[PDB]
């Protein structure tokens, strides 16, 4: 139960995490408990929002800066240091405007990247409705 | 695939038509809701007490209605609680049916979150929550902006096709096929001589 | 069949005609044709200067403003001489300088027969007086205006612009309410379908 | 930025920075300036010859 | 090609110019070295007309099922600027080399002059190839695209 | 047999010598020639080198009597091995314009014989089609999703060809038309053009009437179908995109080009204009000293 949140992209948030598997798995030693392993535990929240991190550029390529820090359940400040640290590692990308009217996630897209997606759709249109004709065909004889 | 031979019995018939039911209501990735209403398992199988809510269930996720919904549920919800167990799955399914719906019939393939408040019957934040989940189930592709406040579709997943969505999906082609002639007809005209 | 002097001589009167029915568009392409057909002769020189006085006044009658290049590089400053003059007037936006010139030069002027083109010009300094005011400044008083072209109040100085930008020439839009005359010039034409 | 080793702007209306990362002049565009240039040469040349039939 | 074998007796009393009366044919020797022998000392060969229907010729012109996907079908835009780009640097090379060239091009002697200031492969036919290529090339692709564009929606 | 397949590739010979056959059987009104089909398969494209008739009657008061002669294909396999021992049965042709329903029962015989889910090709004798005279089917066994039993069916799929490069420069030496239907200068691909859009006319109009016809003429709701058509409104695009906003800055780039390209080509024919009073200038004087 706990892994198969993270393995999907999933809308969560951390005191929900907390609430449920604080007294299930901090009652078991190793990555919880005990008073080093809650170094571990902090561990934790990081990794928590950086799930969401990973949503939030997937789905959003803009949401409000404050609306993230709902989601996070953050003040500003943390928000804005965990985008940054995330960004170095590479494992997104993104641009925050820091009187937080956007935080917008993607690198802006090359020009020669969405003329070569529009090919690849027309090209998909024209093979279907050729088949979709000798599917009609067939179907003459049938009924 | 399921033999000619009589080996089957109206006990099994009705028990899986339930099962059916059951498993379409508290699924999350399950559209077949018609598909249950074109077989005959299910649309003549209304003719026990169980089996008048239970349709009537199915058939308030086809056309969007809320509050018939609501009133059958609150009701069985209690009597039978597999339905009390997993009943988050359950309301959120007709608010996710009727998001992928609405979606179909326009031609522009983009919904403001002011517009699915009042079809899917959430408040503001909770259609933000609609949104992530049907992504994650993979039902919709495309982008959000919350900073205009509209999610812009650009895929939608292939769904139960129905008498009505033939006509919707038929106008469009007229179109198409008025701008393609007319568009070569004109290209026809000029250079005429240019065919060699 | 025509010879070259003939054809000169044709796109040289269209100019002339052009010019007194406000067409200063197409007056300027005949006269740079004109002189091109035309031989660069001390035989031919007396066409060519009344040939080159008519293409420096269409230039300001559209408020393009010829070069300064072009009378110091001929071998014909002393003809030209006053049209030096009023490519400079118009050039500063100076009512005074330009009132001066045409009346010191008038006589001269009067004999090619283009001292009737000159008189116009008079609009044309307080036009081409606004192009420059836009460019320089994005935001601007309407005092500040007064103050270099010599004008008498703020509600005068909104007539002219307002006249001059149902020409569009200075690209901008009067801020009655607040005082101030702001540019909508930002370019970004590149993304639009004039370059086609 | 003078150098433009990161571009963007240093904005003063207000003390932003903006960050763009973004090419800056495009290849193809760049030698359509150059083919002109060479054509203009060429014609210069053909008027050369032309002197001939004057 | 083909080949019949004719009695050697009859080669003997001069009845190779037999087999060619009653028509000029299209009368054309292929190949020689081998056959040249042995139709000497054998054989009288025959040349090779093809017979095909109407309907045959049809089946055979027909090659592709993209006929008809070939004008809505387009290439990458990004080949295209690349293409571009590469065309309009080749000819630019090719210009310089002109401009070499017809620095003179005035001397007595068109033949001098090919040598002397190369005019070897004619630097002017060279650019008229490369140009009309991808100037056509663009042509097409352009239309491509505001077809589709404009009809489909 | 093989159950995966995606395309089928054609040799030019087979189309040509069922049409062949056909005249010498001499077969119309509903007797269609019949023989088999000699390729390579199990392979996802099925790669068809040739074909041959057999001796086949068929019956046109009803088609579901048939005749097949049974001891014959067995004989003719071995002589194809005495030709190249890498031909066996991949199915077999017909010659009719369309499928017959009678197609179905036909092709259970020919599944003794293959590796493979065997074949139809329609070699037409009309050379129908707006690309290939062929229509392609194999037959697939399959559950329906729909509500309905198992059935088999004729499944399409594309079209295509392999030729073998000796074989094609004999599609060339006997075809003596300088070709409309394929690339060329830009006249002959303005044609390709026109041509293509002209062709998208005609395969969009059959599924408006199709769509007609299902809600009126009661013809079955075929979900496969209409599932492919709604992926066409998703892949469609809109109008207010940055990526068609894209397209109009990427016309002026080509246009541009093309505006160059122009300008050098009116240098160059105009260096030929020159030349040419030259060469009028030089014989001026050779006409007056004669």
């Amino acid at each position: 139960s706990l892994v198969k949140l993270f393995t999907t992209n999933e809308l969560m948030r951390w005191p929900i995490v907390q609430k449920t598997y604080e007294p299930v798995l901090n009652e078991d030693d190793l990555a919880f408990g005990g008073e080093a392993n809650k170094h571990h535990w902090e561990d934790l929240q990081k990794r928590v929002i950086e799930h969401n991190l990973r949503v939030i550029s997937e789905y959003y390529s803009r949401i409000t800066l404050l609306r993230l820090n709902e989601l996070l359940d953050l003040t500003e400040s943390q928000t804005e240091t965990y985008i940054s640290d995330l960004v170095n590692q590479g494992i997104i990308y993104a641009k925050v405007n820091r009187p937080a009217k956007i935080v917008n996630f993607e690198k802006p897209k090359n020009s020669s990247q969405l003329l070569n997606e529009w090919s690849h759709n027309v090209d998909e249109l024209l093979e279907h409705i050729e088949t979709i004709g000798h599917l009609i065909t067939k179907e003459e004889i049938m009924h | 695939t399921l033999e000619p031979s009589t080996s089957i019995t109206l006990a099994e018939r009705q028990q899986l038509a339930y099962d059916l039911s059951i498993s379409a209501l508290l699924g999350d990735k399950i559209y077949n809701f018609g598909e249950l209403l074109h077989h005959p398992i299910m649309e003549t199988i209304v003719n026990d007490s169980n089996y008048d809510w239970l349709f009537q269930l199915l058939n308030a996720l086809t056309v969007g209605d809320f509050d018939k919904f609501d009133s059958l549920i609150k009701v069985q919800i209690s009597k039978i609680p597999i339905l009390a167990q997993h009943e988050s799955f359950l309301r959120q399914k007709i608010c996710l049916m009727t998001l992928i719906e609405t979606v179909f019939v326009k031609n522009i393939r983009m919904l403001s979150f002011e517009d699915i408040s009042k079809a899917t019957h959430l408040p503001k934040d909770n259609v933000e929550h609609l949104v992530m989940r049907a992504i994650s189930l993979g039902l919709l592709k495309g982008s959000i902006d919350q900073v205009n406040e509209l999610v812009t579709i650009s895929w939608v997943q292939p769904r139960i096709i129905s008498g009505d969505q033939i006509t919707k999906m038929k106008d469009r082609l007229v179109e198409w096929n008025d701008q393609v002639e007319k568009l070569g007809k004109k290209m026809e005209a000029r250079g005429q001589s240019i065919w060699v | 069949d025509v010879s070259s002097s003939l054809e000169a001589r044709y796109f040289f009167y269209l100019s002339k005609i052009n010019a007194i029915q406000l067409d200063y568009s197409t007056a300027n392409e005949y006269i740079i044709a004109a002189i091109r057909k035309a031989p660069h002769n001390s035989k031919s020189l007396g066409f060519l200067q009344q040939s080159n006085k008519l293409h420096c006044c269409i230039q300001l009658l559209m408020g393009d403003i010829p070069e300064l290049s072009f009378f110091h590089q001929s071998n014909m400053q002393k003809s030209l001489l006053p049209y030096y003059h009023l490519t400079k007037a118009v050039k500063l936006g100076d009512l005074k300088k330009f009132t001066s010139t045409i009346t010191k030069y008038k006589q001269l002027l009067l004999k090619d027969d283009t001292y009737q083109l000159c008189v116009r010009l008079r609009s044309n300094v307080i036009k081409t007086g606004i192009r420059i005011i836009s460019l320089t400044y994005k935001k601007i008083s309407l005092r500040d205006i007064c103050l270099k072209l010599n004008l008498d109040s703020e509600q005068t100085v909104e007539y002219m612009v307002s006249r001059a930008i149902r020409d569009g020439v200075i690209e901008a839009k009067i801020n009655h309410e607040d005082g101030f005359i702001e540019t909508t010039e930002l370019l970004n034409i590149y993304d639009s379908e004039d370059p086609q | 930025i003078l150098d433009k080793i990161f571009y963007g702007v240093l904005d003063q209306g207000n003390g932003w920075l903006y960050v763009y990362e973004t090419p800056n002049q495009d290849a193809t565009y760049d030698s359509a300036l150059e083919l002109v240039g060479q054509l203009n040469k060429v014609v210069d040349q053909l008027f050369e010859k032309a002197s001939v039939l004057y | 090609d083909a080949f019949r074998l004719i009695d050697t007796g009859a080669l003997i009393n001069n009845l190779e110019p037999r087999q060619t009366t009653s028509n000029t044919g299209l009368l054309n020797k292929a190949n020689i070295q081998a056959l040249i022998h042995g139709l000497n000392r054998h054989y009288y060969s025959l040349n090779i007309d093809y017979h095909k229907t109407a309907k045959e010729t049809k089946m055979l012109m027909n090659l592709h099922k993209e006929q008809w996907q070939s004008g809505l079908k387009m290439y990458d835009y990004e080949e295209k600027e690349e293409s571009n780009l590469a065309a309009t640097k080749s000819m630019v090379k090719i210009a310089e080399q002109y401009s070499k060239r017809i620095e003179e091009e005035k001397e007595l002697t068109e033949e001098e002059l090919k040598t002397r200031y190369v005019g070897r492969q004619d630097p002017k036919k060279h650019l008229s190839e490369t140009a009309d290529e991808t100037l056509e090339n663009n042509i097409v692709s352009v239309l491509t695209a505001g077809v589709n564009s404009v009809a489909i929606k | 047999m093989s159950l995966q397949h995606e395309k089928v590739t054609i040799a030019p010979l087979v189309l040509l010598s069922a049409l062949d056959h056909y005249e010498r059987t001499q077969t119309k009104e509903n007797k269609r020639c019949v023989g088999v089909i000699l390729g390579d398969a199990n392979s996802s494209t099925i790669r068809v080198t040739n074909s041959f008739a057999l001796p086949f009657e068929e019956d046109e008061k009803n088609s579901d009597v048939w005749f097949l002669d049974h001891n014959y294909i067995e004989n003719m396999n071995e002589m194809c091995k005495k030709i190249n021992a890498k031909e066996k049965l991949i199915g077999w042709y017909h010659s009719g314009p369309k499928l017959r329903a009678s197609d179905l029962k036909i092709n259970e015989l020919f599944k003794k014989y293959t590796q493979n889910n065997p074949l139809l090709l329609i070699v037409d004798v009309k050379q129908q089609g707006v690309g290939l005279p062929t229509d392609a089917y194999v037959a697939i066994e399959q559950v329906k999703d729909d509500g309905t039993s198992t059935e088999k069916t004729f499944l399409h799929l594309p079209c295509t060809i392999e030729a073998e490069e000796a074989e094609e420069i004999g599609v060339e030496h006997l075809l003596r038309d300088v070709r409309d239907q394929a690339a060329g200068g830009l006249s002959i691909r303005l044609t390709n053009q026109l041509k293509s859009l002209k062709g998208l006319q005609s395969k969009l109009k059959d599924v408006v009437e199709y769509l007609d016809k299902v809600i009126n003429k009661e013809l079955p709701i075929n979900h496969t179908i209409l599932g492919k058509l709604q992926d066409v409104f998703n892949l469609l695009p809109n109008l207010g995109t940055p990526d068609d906003d894209e397209i109009d800055v990427e016309n002026h780039d080509r246009i541009n080009i093309s505006n160059n390209l122009q300008k050098a080509l009116t240098v160059k024919t105009n260096d030929e204009l020159m030349v040419i009073y030259i060469s009028n200038l030089v014989r001026s004087i050779i006409a007056f000293d004669d």
